[PDB]
């Protein structure tokens, strides 16, 4: 059953700060008067949090679960009762609801068809969904619950696993500091995305009692936490807030001695990403190789060379009838995304126990008399079973190996020499006879014959990676150029973050990109426009934080270290930027050294 | 004449760039560059390769402190003897000789 | 790549300006202005 | 790399020791200059004759 | 591991399990029988000098 | 009025403080306990992890020692001083400026 | 007597025999000795060895 509320009133959602509240225990364990930081997903302090109020005031929407929820609850006379988890909030997919009635603490997850406005009403009338019909789990639990209350919970959904903490508190939201302690640990291994809040008619139409509430999100940040003799929080420091908190979080410490502290470095983020890729795309052919009806001898191995083509390999991973798809100085799945050139497919049918010897640092007797990889080798080994296509009832002999050799071959070397060898003392002089064999013997391929002797055709793709200028890519599509700006890049599968400006470095015309002292590249050569780019890191600094003594005042000032001030109470130095500090003409003693004959002092702070 | 002074900018200034130039080593990793690293392979081995190059990188860092702090140390040796010159030479007439 | 180079608190003026109220100091007063008043 | 900051933490801290080494001894370098060369506290001038 | 066990004065909270000193190493536990709390003291450890 | 002995207080206690902490650094392990390793692994593995253990906190043992021998070196220079002003300045009037 | 000189002397020396006995240390490898790793191992596993 569902029932449209239409006498609502409309007023926009209200905002408000989160002072220093959101804090929860990181986890089930104990620490006592110690201070421990954490990279968790956390409430920022003083944050924007949204305000909600039932008082004609109704108010339930659908809110993003994001990567975290704070709720917060100013209530006396428990109207809120619950809240309502999922991605679709349908049979479509699977929810959680969690409610408490009159009686008790229900935790279902099931496929509710939820209402579009779904809400509570002694209490006798339910209406929260219509139907359920797959619910993979249920959990009974204890009763949680002038305004006289504050109820703050926190709902995390990480690796499935979703953790309520809470806290009751006797009471805008009050300015104090509160820990949440950890309540339910919930194994649901479900996607969340959309929650909303179950409220509770009054009925004499309906009437809403007095409450209020506040909805906020996690972020993943660092918290400095302080614990006492007995093992509660009783304090918290927010490292990315201000750069007064980023000093205590990086002293370790609650108090900040005057001075100057390094704390960390500024760095300027990209602000989107660019793809530069060849512009011509020509189907690459790997069906003449993949799906050819013959393959050359181990012995005769065919090497194909692949060049000019765009090559798209996710049609190669996930068609099933190939055994073996083992890449050995690339990833598999990354293949699609990178550049190469020296691309050469290897084809040749071998016995289903060798498929071991076609890799790199191998000992057997193909792996030295007939194919031989580097140890440096970069590429894959694709083999599958050719028992339908290269066996025959009778004996398919057409494929043959190299049993006898005098020494081991090299890396990519191919022997194809039909001369005799000497297995004894006496020469053989070309004739076969006593301790004179055949160097190339055929194998005898059968269909009844197990796995482990059946055919098995294998193709090695050999690349190089990045050392010369790329012909064979991924199907990723090149994006425009963008000047003078922090972006990530990815030039023929070369990645990174940094600015890209015109340059004046004549590179000759073999040449593609260049290399600093480090080796890192400095400039490259952009396709499709053959245009020099010169790439040169994006603006970053060491932020010093001038601060008097938390015991004086709790005001400070930011230094940029070799930064100039047009890049980031704004006063240049030699040693970088100042900003919050107010240079003054006058001069004084030392007290905060800044740099470069500047120092600071506090009487706001002033710089001389 | 002036080799002591230039010698201890020589010496902080090498070592910068053998700092720098040391970011140019494998370190027994398959590249010397981390985006590679990543643009080619699965989190399992990259995270090993990665860390190869950052124990490298680390090392070379740590070793970089150490000569740092072990020349800090002669400089405020030097610098602790300067400032003795200073008092009793210039701002006193010493009876030391040499 | 992460290298800076801080620069002194002193700067070589102002090094240069103590240098002369020493020399200022050894000359007018000779030793007397480091035991006490010039 | 953001990953590589990522695992970087892992090792703890290293960074904030290798940060605090060369803090103390860029520290000591001025205290060093201010030891030699700020040993009065008067500026003395020279007579202009 | 390793460690003498003695009772403990420290006061868990429900949800807390282990706890863990100034260098966050495991100095208390919890019963999963009787829940209660003991310290973990290490082995005495001592150099040995001749 | 009494830093520097303080300073040499706080230096050689955040260094066995840092050092202690060290020891829960996975050092791009699974785990930074021993006890999970060989618990949760096999022991081809395990050698691994173990062995990635024992390299860095034998890395962070070095680091703390090197760190000792130069403050050992800073306050024998000190130590050295102060038994210098005991003999000259104690046992004996001084002529040397300041 | 003669002690500083004799322990500065016994302090280089053993340094110096404490980098010869470093030698003899696997370092976690199956054997201290190089050929044996190239001879007992493949390259992809000798390597890291
Ligand atoms: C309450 O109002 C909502 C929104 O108008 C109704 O939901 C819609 O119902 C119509 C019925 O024909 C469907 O075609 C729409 O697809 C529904 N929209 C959504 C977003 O679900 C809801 O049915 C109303 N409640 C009742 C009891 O009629
Ligand atoms: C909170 O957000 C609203 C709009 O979403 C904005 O008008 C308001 O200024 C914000 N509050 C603060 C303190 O930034
Ligand atoms: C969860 O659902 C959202 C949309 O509802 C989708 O974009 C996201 O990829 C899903 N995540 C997972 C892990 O399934
Ligand atoms: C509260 O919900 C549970 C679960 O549906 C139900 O068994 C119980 O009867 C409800 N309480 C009341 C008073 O209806
Ligand atoms: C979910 O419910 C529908 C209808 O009730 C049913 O057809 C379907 O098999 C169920 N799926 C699962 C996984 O239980
Ligand atoms: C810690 O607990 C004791 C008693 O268990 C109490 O006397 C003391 O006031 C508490 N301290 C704090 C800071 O809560
Ligand atoms: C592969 O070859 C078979 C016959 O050899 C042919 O029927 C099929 O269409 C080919 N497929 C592709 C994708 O070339
Ligand atoms: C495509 O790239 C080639 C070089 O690889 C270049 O010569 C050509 O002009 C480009 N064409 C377009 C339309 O960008
Ligand atoms: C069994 O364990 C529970 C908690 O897990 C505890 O409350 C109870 O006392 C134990 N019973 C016995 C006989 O040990």
């Amino acid at each position: 059953q569902c029932v449209n509320l239409t006498t609502r009133t409309q007023l926009p959602p209200a905002y408000t700060n989160s002072f220093t509240r959101g804090v929860y225990y990181p986890d089930k364990v104990f620490r006592s008067s110690v201070l421990h930081s954490t990279q968790d997903l956390f409430l920022p302090f003083f944050s924007n949090v949204t305000w909600f109020h039932v008082i004609k005031r109704f108010d339930n929407p659908v809110l993003p679960f994001n990567d975290g929820v704070y709720f917060a609850s100013i209530e006396k006379s428990n109207i809120i009762r619950g809240w309502i988890f999922g991605t679709t909030l349908d049979s479509k997919t699977q929810s959680l609801l969690i409610v408490n009635n009159a009686t008790n603490v229900v935790i279902k997850v099931c496929e509710f068809q939820f209402c579009n406005d779904p809400f509570l009403d002694m209490e006798s009338e339910f209406r929260v969904y219509s139907s359920a019909n797959n619910c993979t789990f249920e959990y009974v639990s204890q009763p949680f619950l002038n305004f006289k209350n504050l109820r703050e919970f926190v709902f995390k959904n990480i690796d499935g696993y979703f953790k309520i903490y809470s806290k009751h508190t006797p009471i805008d939201l009050p300015q104090g500091f509160s820990a949440l302690e950890p309540l339910v640990d919930l194994p649901i291994g479900i996607n969340i995305t959309r929650f909303q809040t179950l409220l509770a008619l009054h009925r004499s139409g309906w009437t809403a009692g007095a409450a209020a509430y506040y909805v906020g999100y996690l972020q993943p940040r660092t918290f400095l936490l302080k614990y006492n003799e007995n093992g509660t929080i009783t304090d918290a420091v927010d490292c990315a807030l201000d750069p007064l908190s980023e000093t205590k979080c990086t002293l370790k410490s609650f108090t900040v001695e005057k001075g100057i502290y390094q704390t960390s470095n500024f760095r300027v983020q990209p602000t989107e990403s660019i793809v530069r890729f060849p512009n011509i795309t020509n189907l690459c052919p790997f069906d003449e190789v993949f799906n050819a009806t013959r393959f050359a001898s181990v012995y005769a191995w065919n090497r194909k060379r692949i060049s000019n083509c765009v090559a798209d390999y996710s049609v190669l991973y996930n068609l099933a009838p190939f055994f073996t798809f083992k890449c050995y100085g690339v990833s598999p799945t990354k293949l699609n995304d990178l550049c190469f050139t020296n691309v050469y497919a290897d084809s040749f049918v071998i016995r289903g126990d060798e498929v071991r010897q076609i890799a790199p640092g191998q000992t057997g007797n193909i792996a030295d008399y007939n194919y031989k990889l580097p140890d440096d080798f970069t590429g894959c080994v694709i083999a599958w079973n050719s028992n339908k296509l290269d066996s025959k009832v009778s004996g398919n002999y057409n494929y043959l190996y190299r049993l006898f050799r005098k020494s081991n071959l090299k890396p990519f070397e191919r022997d194809i020499s039909t001369e005799i060898y000497q297995a004894g003392n006496k020469p053989c002089n070309g004739v076969a006879g006593f301790n004179c064999y055949f160097p190339l013997r055929s194998y005898s391929f059968r269909p009844t014959y197990g796995v482990g002797h059946q055919p098995y055709r294998v193709v090695v793709l050999s690349f190089e990676l990045l050392h010369a200028p790329a012909t064979v890519c991924g199907p990723k599509k090149s994006t425009n150029l963008v000047k003078n700006k922090c972006v990530n890049f990815n030039f023929n599968g070369l990645k990174g973050t940094g600015v890209l400006t015109e340059s004046n470095k004549k590179f000759l015309p073999f040449q593609q990109f260049g290399r600093d002292i480090a080796d890192t590249t400095d400039a490259v050569r952009d396709p499709q426009t053959l245009e020099i780019l010169d790439i040169t890191p994006c603006s970053f600094g060491g932020v010093s934080v001038i601060t008097p003594g938390t015991n004086t005042s709790n005001q400070v000032a930011v230094l940029y270290q070799g930064v100039n001030c047009t890049e980031v109470n704004v006063f240049q130095t030699r040693a970088g930027c100042l900003i919050g500090a107010e240079y003054v003409n006058n001069s004084y003693e030392c007290d905060i050294p800044i740099g470069a004959g500047i120092c600071a002092s506090y009487q706001s702070i002033i710089a001389y | 004449a002036l080799g002591k002074l230039q010698d201890v900018v020589n010496h902080n200034a090498q070592a910068l760039n053998t700092l720098v130039k040391q970011l140019s080593s494998k370190f027994g990793a398959i590249s010397s560059v981390l985006n590679d690293i990543f643009s080619r392979l699965d989190p399992p081995e990259a995270e090993v390769q990665i860390d190869r190059l950052i124990t490298g990188r680390l090392q070379s860092l740590q070793t970089y402190v150490t000569q740092q702090l072990i020349r800090a140390a002669e400089i405020r040796a030097s610098a602790n003897l300067a400032a003795t010159k200073m008092s009793e030479c210039v701002l006193g007439q010493s009876k030391r000789v040499d | 790549k992460g290298l800076t180079v801080l620069p002194p608190l002193l700067t070589d003026e102002m090094i240069a300006q103590y240098t002369s109220a020493l020399l200022a100091g050894t000359i007018t007063s000779g030793w007397t202005f480091g035991a006490g008043p010039a | 790399s953001t990953e590589c900051s990522n695992l970087l933490l892992q090792y703890g801290s290293f960074c904030t020791q290798l940060k605090r080494a060369l803090t103390g001894i860029a520290v000591e370098q001025d205290k060093n200059t201010q030891e030699v060369f700020a040993q009065v506290k008067q500026i003395y001038k020279t007579p202009p004759i």
